């Protein structure tokens, strides 16, 4: 390692290198193996319907032009060498905005091997679209994907595959999403046909199951508590008009306020969610409580109060428990 | 996964019913295979809005509509011709597949309904 | 010639040799016709406020 | 600083319970060592517990689960083999260590409960 022979070798690897031409131009296609090391998934936004992903993206191919003899060890060159080499035109099809980290330097790896093999690594943060089905929200289970494709070259010129097969993607255990948990992940390889031709594609899919604890602590519990507060009106004597109507008006106002607060933090989807069904059920329950008091007031003075009051007291908890049981069995 | 069954085979109204993970495969498409001839693209319908695309041969003669309640796609056939004698399939396509006219981009296929009228 | 990467390299170099980017095709001749295709990937959002 | 205590040692169910700053060490991992050879990776489990990893030669024979609150990891071992005789360790790894299969990335180790079959 006199360090001048290395410079000569690297120089004559270049000096006749055309970056405009892929390896084996006009020959068989270049096989580019790919592997990913996931660092984290920072965000999963229902409003924007996308997720942010940070990863180490490693591509691996062979270029006979970059073959050297002599030096029997792998050359870990400076990342700037990547500017003077052909690299695959890989891109993420469903990305919305992505960048390569650039502090302190451009986070790039170039590693050559004596047989012309090239290992090219990047550190990429990317926001990727993920259409979500919120019909069963918040007891929903989403499928998100990252689609890797060649922009310029068809299958006649380039081919993609996963290095190590199912072991190509690592770091799935590193994900720490407070709202979600990754049930499963999958790798797929295929060819997609366009007007211009057939292009390679790789797909990395994740299945995310949402955690229900936050919505138990936020949505369901206040609704149940307000419904019970509505039930409290039945125990008060019938003659207390102000006391008995106050409970009804505050229950319905609180339920509507909960509805607005809940619906003003999600996309304006046109269909009904599970949370909407439960919320409307609780609303009609407090509504029936208020109308029960109104009907009693109409019956007694201004037209048995004890019998109907006792019947309401025994039946309302039973009916609400039955409704909750039916709902929770339906959505679980 | 998705399971497709097509039936209801000159005012033919074919109907393809889909079950399973219909969300992951929004676009649906009708294809035609004549006796001893290559599969060809008849039409395509989007998800939640029914934005439709047609082949040049069958424009303003065949129509496709989406229900989104029974999860069915209806292909209504008008101005029939002798050349419109073939096996008709319905197939589903993923969100990122590219191209409507290419059968290989479609994942799941129906058995196929024969039409001789 | 077929499969000769050096041949393609010198051909492309000759194509770009003496090429003036400042001048359009048929600079002074008839107008250059530019056809256009669009492939829509998505419409991400539609904002009324903006 | 987490202290790990193991237990256990048909089918055999080992359990490893941690006590300390477990939040800073989200990843937990089972390793195995027989005489005359270095300790080898058996499996790994995350903080949420939904993501699990296994060695190549223990697929579908051993299984790992995580019980939070109790703060324990369970390794249930079915259809044991003669080569399975070894000392089993449980170890914790930091948030930014990198590499499940390499024991040097793990800071805190267990006791090494013996298993013989
Ligand atoms: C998240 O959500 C996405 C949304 O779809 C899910 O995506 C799908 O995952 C499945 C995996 O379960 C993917 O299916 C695999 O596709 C590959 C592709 O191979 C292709 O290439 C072959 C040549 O190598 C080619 O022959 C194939 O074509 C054959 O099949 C089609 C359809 O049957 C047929 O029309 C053709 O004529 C061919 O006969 C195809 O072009 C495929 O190889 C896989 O096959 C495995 O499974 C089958 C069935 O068990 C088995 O027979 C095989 O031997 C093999 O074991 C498999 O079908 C699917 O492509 C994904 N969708 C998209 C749009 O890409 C994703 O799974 C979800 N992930 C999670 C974690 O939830
Ligand atoms: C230069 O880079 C090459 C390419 O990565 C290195 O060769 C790779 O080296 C490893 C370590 O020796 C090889 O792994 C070995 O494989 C055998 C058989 O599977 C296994 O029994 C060993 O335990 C070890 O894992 C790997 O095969 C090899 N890659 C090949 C041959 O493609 C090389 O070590 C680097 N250094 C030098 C000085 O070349
Ligand atoms: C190292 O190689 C260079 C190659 O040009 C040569 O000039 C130099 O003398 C060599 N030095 C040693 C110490 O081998
Ligand atoms: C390739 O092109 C170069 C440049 O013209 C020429 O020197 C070389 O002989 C050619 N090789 C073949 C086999 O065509």
């Amino acid at each position: 390692g006199n360090m001048s022979f290395v410079k000569e070798t690297v120089d004559k690897l270049l000096k006749g290198y055309d970056i405009r031409l892929r390896p084996d131009f006009g020959g068989p296609p270049v096989c580019v193996g790919m592997n990913i090391d996931i660092a984290s998934i920072d965000m999963v936004s229902e409003v924007n319907m996308d997720y942010t992903l940070t990863m180490y993206f490693q591509q691996y191919w062979r270029d006979k032009r970059l073959a050297y003899s002599g030096i029997p060890l792998n050359l870990t060159l400076d990342n700037r060498v990547a500017d003077q080499l052909w690299v695959p035109d890989t891109y993420f099809l469903n990305d919305k905005k992505s960048f390569v980290h650039g502090v302190t330097v451009k986070n790039r790896m170039i590693r050559l091997h004596p047989d012309g093999t090239v290992l090219y690594g990047l550190r990429i943060t990317t926001t990727a679209a993920c259409m979500m089905d919120l019909r069963r929200y918040p007891l929903d289970e989403q499928n998100c994907t990252l689609e890797i494709e060649s922009y310029g070259y068809t299958t006649d010129d380039i081919e993609f595959y996963w290095r190590g097969g199912d072991k190509a993607v690592t770091g799935v255990e590193r994900i720490e999403l407070p709202q979600f948990s990754i049930v499963e992940h999958r790798l797929v390889s295929r060819n997609v046909v366009f007007a211009t031709g057939a292009y390679p594609r790789l797909s990395l899919s994740f299945r995310l199951k949402r955690n229900i604890g936050y919505f138990i602590l936020q949505t369901y519990m206040p609704s149940i508590l307000i419904t019970i507060l509505s039930w409290v009106s039945f125990w008060i004597n019938y003659d207390a008009s102000a006391a008995r109507v106050a409970l009804g008006i505050t229950t319905v106002l609180t339920m509507t306020t909960i509805n607005t607060h809940l619906r003003e933090t999600l996309p304006k989807i046109p269909y009904v969610k599970a949370i909407d069904m439960y919320l409307m059920g609780c609303f009609v329950f407090v509504f029936l409580a208020l109308l029960e008091y109104a009907f009693v007031n109409y019956i007694f003075f201004g037209r048995d109060v004890n019998a109907i009051d006792r019947w309401s007291r025994i039946v309302f908890p039973f009916t609400f428990s039955l409704f909750n049981l039916v709902y929770w069995l339906y959505y679980v | 996964q998705v399971q497709l069954v097509e039936s209801g085979g000159g005012s033919l109204r074919l109907s393809c019913a889909a079950s399973g993970h219909t969300f992951n495969y929004p676009i649906m498409g009708w294809f035609r295979q004549a006796p001893g001839k290559e599969r060809e693209f008849v039409g395509a319908i989007s998800w939640s809005g029914g934005s439709t695309s047609y082949a040049d041969s069958v424009k303003d003669r065949f129509t496709i509509s989406r229900d989104n309640a029974k999860n069915t796609v209806y292909l209504e056939m008008n101005n029939l011709k002798p050349e419109d004698t073939a096996v008709y399939y319905c197939a589903a396509k993923g969100r990122y597949s590219g191209g409507l006219y290419y059968p290989t981009n479609y994942d799941y296929w129906g058995q196929g309904t024969q039409v001789t009228v | 010639d077929p499969g000769n990467m050096s041949f393609v390299k010198e051909t492309v170099d000759k194509l770009l040799k003496g090429y003036d980017i400042r001048l359009r095709p048929d600079f002074g001749g008839p107008p250059v016709c530019v056809g256009m295709n669009i492939d829509i990937a998505s419409i991400d959002m539609v904002s009324e406020v903006n």
